[PDB]
């Protein structure tokens, strides 16, 4: 929907996998009721970058119709979320320095110097350099 | 007609003092004198009470010294409060003498003496002071005995006993200054406001609200109040349940549109956080999502002329936040889906 363009019913899609990540859990075998992904789909690994994601594409959409309040929030959560992506730090970043620039970005500026791929599935990899920008690093020396 | 001024204010006076401790002076002649006076009220009361224009002026002198006291300064003396306490001022008097510890000793005994002589005019024709005196301990002592022994606060406060009651002391001492028209309700209803306990106070007033007419401009009187100063209103709808508020708005409509303004101004200082799956608010006193769900599941849980109404207040206020139709958006959509 965001290819064809359509800030509605594409934030409907954000919002309501960001929903299927919180009300519910994956971790869930109670039963051995079936035939399962044993490795792709289990992975903590699997759901904090899924997460990350459907969070980074939503906070786009939002600041597409201009709500840096709502984006914010959701860049915000991805990252208390899943530190290592680094995408997640690019978006909050670019998002302080049009608003609230020094104190928030320094402290989270030494916060990544301070933390510095294990089995991510395909079909995410991909998307997540799909999305990802190109002057990332580039932004994070200034 | 003038006669009967002279004697009642100076009466007045004698009382307003009565339960003051300056009581060195008082003898026998003096309670000989305030009871003989009573005893004549008592008569005026009986004999010439009913449908006079002697009535009407006794009231205005009464009303008149009622707001020209107060309730404010130099004391706020209660008094005998209206056209049937000229009935039973005598036992106001004798009540408050008792209270009065600088009562000296010997008009103490011949009080009591001629209060409660004994069975020595046990063929009394009237009904003499000893007997209503009875009486008040036996109700006095009854009430007690059914508040801790079957009394229980009903919660739909309207179908209580002492707030519907507390409400009808109301009504009464606002139909009064109302015919007074010397000082607007608005005034007295202002100074209440600072001097009495405000939860107990709004109760009283919702449930005024809803008791059917007794000779309903009460009511009218207190709506006007009400829409005219906001900041009571914004603890009102805060303070009560949720049933006393819907049948506010069926009975008065002129509640419907402000009430419902209220809502729409505290669902929109909330945000969702997505960890806990559940509306909150910023602040600790935000009226919770508990709370402002219930309020507008029973403002619907109403009437047809309302429901229609509040109904479409969400509808309006959805699409001015996006028509998401998907919960985690729109506070509303959430509302309106949330009421099936």
């Amino acid at each position: 929907w965001v290819q064809l363009g359509a800030q509605k019913v594409a934030i409907s899609e954000f919002s309501r996998c960001l929903e299927l990540l919180f009300r519910a859990t994956p971790e869930e075998k109670e039963q051995g009721a079936a035939f399962n992904c044993e490795q792709g789909c289990k992975s903590d690994a699997a759901l904090q970058q899924l997460r990350a994601a459907a969070l980074i594409s939503r906070g786009l959409e939002w600041v597409a119709s201009g709500q840096d309040t709502k984006a914010l929030q959701d860049f915000l959560l991805s990252v208390q979320m899943c530190p290592g992506n680094r995408d997640t730090y690019f978006h909050l970043l670019q998002t302080l320095k049009r608003l609230d620039r020094r104190d928030e970005a320094t402290a989270l500026w030494w916060r990544l110097e301070a933390q510095t791929l294990w089995s991510l599935p395909l079909y995410l990899e991909s998307y997540l350099s799909w999305i990802r920008p190109s002057d990332r690093d580039a932004f994070l020396e200034e | 007609m003038e006669s009967l001024l002279q004697h009642l204010d100076r009466f007045s006076e004698l009382l307003a003092v009565s339960s003051t401790t300056y009581v060195s002076t008082w003898d026998p002649a003096t309670v000989r004198r305030a009871l003989q006076w009573a005893r004549y009220l008592r008569h005026i009361h009986r004999r010439f009470g009913r449908h006079g224009p002697i009535r009407t002026a006794l009231e205005r002198r009464l009303h008149n010294q009622w707001r020209q006291e107060g309730g404010f300064g130099r004391g706020p003396v209660p008094g005998l409060a209206n056209f049937q306490a000229l009935g039973h001022c005598d036992v106001l008097l004798s009540l408050r003498l008792l209270e009065n510890r600088a009562l000296g000793d010997a008009a103490r005994y011949h009080l009591v003496q001629q209060l409660f002589p004994g069975p020595g005019v046990r063929d009394a024709d009237e009904e003499t002071l000893q007997e209503s005196l009875a009486r008040l301990a036996r109700r006095r002592s009854a009430v007690h005995m059914l508040r801790f022994n079957g009394y229980r606060e009903n919660p739909n406060l309207q179908e209580d006993s002492l707030m519907k009651t507390q409400a009808e002391l109301l009504l009464e001492r606002l139909q009064e200054v109302g015919k007074a028209e010397a000082e607007r309700p608005a005034r007295f209803l202002s100074s209440l406001w600072e001097r009495l306990p405000q939860n107990n106070f709004l109760k009283v007033i919702a449930v005024a609200l809803l008791q059917p007419p007794l000779s309903g401009e009460g009511s009218q009187v207190l709506v006007h109040w009400l829409l005219g100063n906001s900041e009571v209103f914004a603890a009102f709808c805060r303070a009560l349940p949720a049933g006393l508020l819907t049948l506010v708005t069926s009975r008065h409509p002129a509640l419907s549109p402000v009430y419902l303004g209220l809502l729409t101004d505290w669902g929109q200082r909330l945000h969702y956080d997505l960890q806990k799956g559940i509306w909150v608010g910023t602040e600790s006193q935000d009226v919770p999502w508990e709370e402002l769900h219930n309020r507008f599941q029973s403002l619907c849980q109403a009437p047809p002329p309302l429901k229609d109404k509040v109904l479409t207040a969400l509808e309006t206020c959805k699409a001015q936040d996006g028509d998401f139709e998907v919960p985690g958006l729109s506070i509303w959509t959430d509302l309106l889906l949330a009421l099936r």
